RNA sequence: GUGAACAGCCUCUAGUUGAUAGAAUAAUGUAGAUAAGGGAAGUCGGCAAAAUAGAUCCGUAACUUCGGGAUAAGGAUUGGCUCUAAGGGUCGGGUACGAUCAACUU
RNA sequence: AGCUUAUCACCCCGGAAUUGGUUUAUCCGGAGAUGGGGUCUUAUGGCUGGAAGAGGCCAGCACCUUUGCUGGCUCCGGUGC
RNA sequence: UUCAAAUGAGAACUUUGAAGACUGAAGUGGGGAAAGGUUCCACGUCAACAGCAGUUGGACGUGGGUUAGUCGAUCCUAAGA
């Protein structure tokens, strides 16, 4: 709200660093069942509820 | 000729919407202006003489381009 | 190319809104290389981006309309659309009227034209009516100082 | 900013062992009709405030400029 | 066709017209007939206070003083100045009945003209005295 | 009281180019300068004298530098020299003529 | 700017030119209008629409708790352009005016 | 930051009916009016310092160019329901 | 809403210039409180989304960016916990 508390801010920083696609080299491992970042977030689609 | 210059001035100005562009900030092309001064009757011999570490997190894992 | 940046960016440098700055179409490669404010000052002053000075809003008809208002035209009953109290309130007339009759009597009393006994009667008679305007009161002083003189003769 | 009228008072302030830099500024103004004449201002930088000295005469400036202490760094314009 | 012309200029809402008003001032009888009408209940001024030029009844005698001092009534005075435009002005323009038309312009210049101008000059003296 | 001012115009730069002549210019001023209303109402209030390169106007009357600029833009429009010749102030009450940026 | 006005209408600084488009103008629509003569005969019913409107002056009833009713009702007028009259300050008078100066109201 | 500036309020001398002063708005006076001479609050204003070196408007050279450099002027008023 | 030019495999829709209009200072303007959390800016770039289109975007990919003795919180108390 541009007057934010630090506890509110620290959870933005964790959500910012999770806002990424999956790395390209994890496609290449052995027995990779993981395909896409299925916990991907967006500010438009889903509010993160503080 | 007085009706033509008035008819010529209608398509030029359009003052009510924006502006007329300043002649000082713009520049001429030698071009048309020697054609215009020929119609006034001045000779153009004299004025011709003056003309004469980014670290992409996707692809820093695999180095070779084939992979 | 895409030039929404330099259109916006030259507006910040010259200090005029985005509707005013002019980017010539002949220099479409020279402008697109500039991606900093420091290049834009150089691109402005050598004559690629200019100012496009202000759209005219003349006031010639307004002055020539108001000049006839001084002479007393456009003032009939057809032009008016408000009451007299909306146009000129009766308190504002009374305040202009009744401060004149206070400071006229103030300057006669100090100059010695009138004594303090006749001041205090013309003071309260001016608080009501019977002195409509400035000329009508000075005529009353002439009559009253004549009536004072004619009684003094007898 | 303080304005100082006394020439004597200003001479002590350059000697106060607190002032490191000074500056002289030359201005060109007018008396009522008069003549165009130069005007000088002497500014000394204390720790707290900026002391100034307005000399309207051109002749007294040449007298006072030499009277500055030599270790005191002087700026011109 | 429009909105405003149909409001004022229907056949129901028609005034007398400029012909008959000139004939009323042409003689001394009809001047004194129209001024001194008998009182009638349907009429607006109860058959009193009637202007001859503008064929229109006024309510109060004060409503004549404000009516005679105005650009509406000064208009109808200027309208009734010349030859009153009968049918004979229209036919004389085509080249038809000149001597019928030329006798009428001769009479109105000589005979009826200054007699009408005397009758209007006595109305302005009569309405001055009663008001 | 009515202390006169000297107003100088340099016309040397269009004179050599030949599109302009200074002699017809100096005649154009002496009748059109309006002293209190009507043209020609001046009785020796102004003088218009020319070098051939320098036109000099000395006026005791009410006469201003913008108004002197106003008359020269009247004259260049009649001769169709506008779009090409401008009227600049180099120093105060001293004026000269110039072409624009003709460059291709 | 018009005007009683931060109304409505038009413009300057600033901002936008986004809302799927192209061609034709059948019926029926939704939105907005005009109509000869008669004027509510229409209809559950004057629903709706038309009419009146700003402003100065004249003028105003029954009734009334005397304050209201009241903008009751009703009636004259309004543009333009040249004019005249009235309405002010600041200065000069031995302890009547003259000068200069600037406003929009009727 | 410096110097100066005000309605209100306050003190001194003085003793007032033939009542006086005074606001658009009628209140004040022997519990001391009007008047004459003074003190104070500094909302606020004026000038000087800050501060023209800044900013603004133009003109002139430079020039692939880091892009600057050099000049001028930056003044004085008026009015209000 | 219109015309040319550039960009492009491609243009009713992107960029620039020339036109035409509109919001008309109780605005389609300039900032902020709740609320959202990187949307802000640059570089690359169009399979999906933007109910037409797309070279463009609040999309996608990678990075860059919020500096305080004086502005706020922190201190005090209100109804109240």
């Amino acid at each position: 709200a541009a007057q934010k508390s630090f506890r509110i801010k620290q959870k933005m920083a964790k959500a910012k660093k999770q806002n990424r696609p999956l790395p390209q080299w994890i496609r290449l491992r052995t027995n990779n069942t993981i395909r896409y970042n299925a916990k991907r977030r967006n500010w438009r689609r889903t509010k993160m509820n503080i | 000729r007085q009706k033509t210059m008035i008819a010529e001035a209608r398509n030029r100005k359009s003052l009510k919407n924006k502006a007329i562009m300043p002649r000082s900030k713009l520049t001429k092309s030698f071009g048309k202006m020697e054609e215009h001064m020929s119609t006034l009757g001045h000779d153009m011999s004299a004025l011709q003489d003056k003309q004469n570490r980014q670290t992409d997190r996707l692809l820093d894992g695999v180095a070779d381009g084939s992979m | 190319a895409n030039l929404r940046t330099q259109k916006r960016l030259a507006a910040s440098v010259v200090g005029v809104g985005k509707r005013k700055v002019w980017l010539d179409p002949n220099e479409t490669s020279e402008i697109a290389q500039a991606n900093s404010r420091n290049a834009i000052r150089k691109l402005v002053k050598n004559g690629t981006i200019v100012k496009k000075a202000v759209t005219v809003h003349s006031k010639s008809r307004t002055r020539a309309h108001a000049q006839s208002k001084r002479e007393g035209r456009h003032s009939g009953y057809g032009k008016r659309k408000g009451t007299r109290e909306a146009r000129l309130p009766s308190q504002v007339v009374w305040i202009r009227r009744l401060r004149v009759l206070r400071r006229l009597l103030a300057k006669y009393r100090d100059a010695g034209k009138i004594d303090k006994h006749l001041y205090h009667v013309l003071y309260k008679e001016s608080k009501g009516n019977a002195f409509k305007h400035k000329r009508a009161l000075v005529e009353h002083i002439i009559q009253a100082k004549a009536d004072a003189q004619r009684e003094k003769a007898l | 900013a303080r304005e100082i009228t006394d020439i004597k008072q200003f001479l002590e302030l350059t000697r106060r062992a607190d002032v490191k830099t000074a500056t002289v500024k030359i201005n060109k103004k007018l008396n009522k009709a008069g003549k165009p004449f130069r005007q000088t201002k002497f500014k000394v930088r204390g720790s707290s405030s900026l002391y100034t000295l307005v000399i309207n005469d051109a002749g007294k400036a040449k007298k006072l400029i030499q009277s500055l202490p030599p270790t005191l760094k002087v700026n011109r314009l | 066709m429009g909105r405003y012309s149909v409001k004022r200029y229907k056949t129901k809402r028609r005034t007398r017209d400029l012909d008959l008003i000139y004939n009323d001032l042409s003689t001394k009888e009809s001047v004194q007939k129209l001024l001194n009408q008998p009182l009638d209940e349907t009429k607006p001024g109860l058959g009193q206070h009637y202007c001859i030029h503008c064929a229109k009844y006024m309510e109060t005698a004060i409503a004549l003083k404000t009516h005679l001092k105005g650009k509406v009534h000064k208009r109808r005075v200027k309208e009734l100045r010349g030859v009153p435009y009968t049918q004979e002005v229209s036919d004389a323009a085509a080249g038809y009945n000149l001597n019928k038309f030329l006798n009428r312009v001769q009479e109105i210049t000589q005979s009826v003209g200054p007699e009408k101008e005397s009758n209007e000059a006595l109305l302005k003296e009569h309405l001055d005295s009663t008001l | 009281q009515k202390i006169a001012k000297t107003f100088t115009v340099d016309v040397s730069s269009p004179t050599e180019n030949g599109v302009f002549d200074p002699a017809s210019y100096a005649k154009y001023l002496i009748d059109h300068i309006k002293v209190e209303g009507a043209v020609g109402n001046l009785g020796n209030a102004v003088t218009v004298t020319e070098d051939g390169t320098v036109v000099t106007v000395v006026s005791t009357a009410k006469f201003s530098g913008k108004y002197l600029k106003y008359l020269t833009k009247k004259y260049l429009k009649k001769n169709q020299l506008r779009d090409w010749i401008r009227f600049v102030s180099t120093k105060t009450n001293e004026y000269r003529l110039a072409f624009y940026q003709v460059t291709p």
